[PDB]
């Protein structure tokens, strides 16, 4: 609601946009196309590639490094669209979500979905 | 939304454990699985859903072509696509091809090519392919050029084109024998078995004037074809032996259909086999066949008995069933891309959001 | 593939010998380097970013050593037989590369 | 508005799904992604093949039989899209719409788009 | 809508007319022409909308695939596409291609791969494939294995991997020279000239508190690249012989800074070459810079000074202009799939439905 | 391609001679006919449902002469040279089909 406004992380949903993990996706959530919240759906190829961003905690109040992980190999799942930015950063690089991070897999270059794991604090 | 359940991680999370991705495996092919494919209104590309009724989670998807046929083996250890891709997607070389996936992991296990382009593009029906009842093999049918059934071996490889009358369905009654049935010159049973081709003709069920739907109802398992009409039905028991005819039983209660009570638009029928049950989209139309019902009224194919009311409070396009001891009605919405579930005795349990564009076929695997 | 050996994959002690390209900075530190055959290099990630270390594919034989990552120290080593000089990289920004000489 | 109400013809728009030409459409119009009423969009082919439909003109009072030819050689247009059936019949043949009417082009066999042509009374 | 005139019809029927069917074409490449590429939420298959200005007409269509890259040919000659096809789309052998086509017939009249799958698969952003001056090169950006500009040539082929430093955009100057310009070390010039690559750094221009929006204008005709900041506009002219850093000028009237106003999401800056005039979309933001924007600011290059206003009246994503004399706005919603058109003196005119998808890009020919 | 020549495309008045086959329930009439090489055949559509003829095409050469369409009268006349069997049909209904045999 209202689409200017700053990221109200929360964390009970997961399929929802505002879930804290979610600070910094560009794309698609997997537990929505049968994936699960760190594990890709069946048939698709995990990436090596990824992105960072520090999301904020609202339960226990600290903010964790979340790699970005993209499953390949499929098309679009359409199912959860989501689009976040915290701290985002262009193109001159990693930091940056518009890039298909995908590399890693048969040769999987396809977006389908990404992951939302939680790599380090 | 219940998966909200995500509050399982937040237990991982202060239990201090990793968050360690890998790929994962759908559940293992069962009953109240089905598969929901999107013709997605005549684009190139499209999508089939798999999704696990009770649960209402999907399971997995599979990316398709050009107007794709989908096939689900009954014993739910294969489900399988004939398909359409050009190289430069949607001009250039044609490839058609079918394709075997394990409904496990998803995984192609055989990408078959068939030789010249002879899938038959259209709006699709279960039914215009089918899976022969050994599974070894997947029957199509080819329009241009010349009216023909084309036979794929799943031991990987094209077969032959088995040349067949101006005939339209294909309904396997045995290994080697399948009713490329519906012609105007009414139901054909095809022999494809030794050598050659067969191709004896029935005793013309219907007349002129009474239309045959493009979605008929059959059941594999036990060679039980339920074909409504514009109106109502017409059912057929069918073993390598010739067919036999069934009397005839209207699924509109006579004021009803004065009333201008009638069949729906796409997947209308449906037939459970343990029991004896047809069910069907009905709502009240007039030469707007294509649209959408309301409506499913409940009827006992051995005795033309309504022992059923279902009002879906869905604008309703294609529906089948569990096929399961107690079953669960499907209900797919293809305006507003969704999948509801029902008792099939009433009530509504389950939605399935966003199966985007235009879903519209529903298949189930037969299983014990 | 050839050239050269695998062992292991994330975990992160040194032992005695030193050896060890290493991270943070985003970039291995003392990139271009030195060393003789018959080896192993430590790589270890120091960042609060991962990364891996993925030469290229047309050096180090068929195939072509991804490595992974993952921060929490973690470590991969790899060991080398034949000379000649290798360039490597890291996946998610092929930017900080590095280049080593084996002599 | 209202699916299941007898098709009432106006001879007004034509990007309309109303139109008394689109009586048997299916698909889309191709007035609406660069063709005409009776013309292809540029880079697509033309079909021979069809499929008629006998269509009521609400200004003068005939009816018209309206071959329903397909655009080919591009993926659907996505515009103007509608779904007409007065007088459709079943796959077994011609008077049936949901076949992608398209022999006739360079190879072209995939849907885009479906003129209106008058071809008789 | 007006194309109630289809009473054309109705009158050609009266007259007896004909009904002879034909492939037509397009008008012919115009300054009121506009391109509106569908990246489609990243999926496998993509198209291009053709419209005419003014009429608000779809003149025609392309077809495209993964993550395309569109570049019109200023003086109207070609438009063109870098693609991605994979055999089995979305699975497969992959294949990276340069299509070319006639702006009148749509047709294909070259179809250039590339050798080792080399494009860089981004969200699109207008630059970081580009023509040259001429016309009779693209230059197209490799970002994974190595840094590089890939060349090719059109008189149809694949030409050189051009190699560069931690690079991002192409911004050509010349025949042989390009400003492969933002860089973390601010700034390249590469002269692929002859035989090689030379490969010369600027004087670093913002630091690295500033950050450059993924979206910069540029006018090819004459080295004009205006490249605002998450906030304000930097400004620099290419010519051969390097760049020359102009004053920065701030988009924001200070006082609207503190009330929170600040650059939107997508293609945000357009620039009008016969004026020197900014347009940049903007509204109250925070950390939400690929939101959509509700107005656009215009303002003088040489003068910082803003000249203009504009509330939009919908939530747009996307902009740019005419390059004539009495210049268009264009204003792209991605998510209501309308193209909402102005007069680049406030008031809206057209207005361009769904275009469906995800539109993101609009791109016009500079033309005389 | 080969076998055989063209002649015109809608208009509709035969002459002098026969040699003809037109429409009529989606089926050409007299359907399997012989004629001998040389023999004009003018196909005449007859329907109030357009049609053409269409043989395939590796019969008459190479290509595959598609036949074009026509309503209410128009016609379409095909000369032979070669003798054999070929077998046409209307493409938008590939069910109405017929045989000629050149003797
Ligand atoms: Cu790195
Ligand atoms: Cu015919």
């Amino acid at each position: 609601v209202d689409p200017r406004a700053k990221w109200q992380p929360q964390d009970n949903d997961i399929q929802a946009c505002d879930y804290w993990r979610h600070c910094s996706i560009a794309g698609n959530i997997c537990d929505c196309s049968a994936g699960s919240l760190t594990s890709c759906p069946p048939g698709t190829l995990v990436a090596s590639g990824s992105w960072v961003g520090s999301c904020y905690n609202p339960p226990d109040p600290n903010k964790y490094i979340t790699a970005y992980r993209d499953c390949c190999g499929y098309n679009v799942s359409g199912r959860c669209a989501c689009l976040n930015t915290e701290g985002e950063l262009p193109v001159y690089n990693k930091d940056a979500n518009d890039i298909i991070w995908c590399f890693g897999g048969e040769d999987g270059m396809t977006y389908h979905c990404s992951i939302s794991p939680v790599s380090g604090a | 939304e219940k998966s909200k359940v995500a509050g399982s991680a937040a237990a991982a999370s202060a239990a201090a454990a990793s968050d360690g991705s890998s790929c994962d495996h759908g559940p293992g092919a069962i009953s109240r699985r089905s598969h929901i494919t999107l013709p997605a209104y005549f684009a190139g590309t499209t999508e089939n859903w798999v999704s696990c009724a009770g649960c209402g989670v999907t399971l997995g998807h599979s990316l398709g072509a050009f107007l794709s046929l989908a096939v689900a083996g009954h014993s739910g250890s294969d489900f399988a696509l004939a398909s359409t891709s050009f190289a430069r997607s949607a001009k250039g070389k044609r490839t058609d091809y079918v394709e075997v996936f394990d409904p496990v992991t998803f995984l192609p296990i055989a990408d078959i090519e068939l030789p010249d382009a002879p899938r038959f593009s259209v709006g699709p029906r279960v039914h215009i392919i089918g899976n022969c009842a050994s599974s070894a093999c997947l029957l199509f049918f080819l329009f241009g050029s010349s009216a023909a059934a084309g036979l794929s071996v799943p031991g990987a490889s094209d077969d032959q084109l088995t040349k067949s009358a101006s005939c339209f369905h294909i309904h396997p009654g045995a290994a080697a024998t399948h009713y490329l049935g519906s012609c105007p010159a009414s139901l054909a049973a095809s022999d494809l078995a030794a050598a050659p081709a067969a191709a004896g003709i029935v005793g013309a069920q219907c007349t002129g004037a009474q239309n045959c739907s493009s979605q008929a109802a059959q059941a594999n398992y036990p060679g039980m074809l339920v074909w409504a009409v514009a109106s109502s039905i017409l059912q057929g028991d069918i073993p390598a032996a010739g067919a036999t005819m069934k009397a005839a039983i209207d699924g509109n209660e006579s004021g009803r259909k004065a009333d201008n009570f009638r069949s729906a638009g796409f997947q209308m029928v449906a037939k459970l086999k343990n029991t004896d049950g047809i069910m069907i989209l009905t709502v009240e139309h007039s030469r707007s066949c294509l649209a959408a019902a309301e409506n499913t009224s409940s009827v006992t194919a051995s005795v033309g008995q309504t022992s059923g009311p279902i009002s879906n409070g869905h604008d309703s396009d294609a529906i089948i069933a569990a096929q399961d001891g107690a079953s669960d009605n499907y209900a797919n919405s293809a305006g507003t891309e969704v999948l509801d579930i029902y008792d099939a005795a009433s009530d509504q349990d389950q939605s399935s959001v966003e199966l985007d564009k235009g879903p519209e076929s529903l298949s189930v695997q037969n299983e014990a | 593939a050839t050239i050269p050996s695998e062992s292991p994959f994330a975990a992160a002690e040194v032992a005695d010998g030193a050896i060890v390209v290493d991270i943070a900075k985003m970039k291995y530190e003392t990139p271009e380097l030195h060393v003789k055959v018959g080896d192993t290099v430590t790589w270890i990630n120091r960042e609060a970013m991962p990364h891996n270390v993925h030469f290229v594919a047309g050096v180090l034989g068929e195939a072509a050593l991804k490595g992974p990552m993952m921060k929490k120290e973690q470590a991969y080593s790899l060991t080398f037989t034949e000379a000649g000089t290798y360039d490597y990289h890291c996946t998610p920004h092929p930017f900080m590369r590095g280049k080593v000489v084996v002599e």
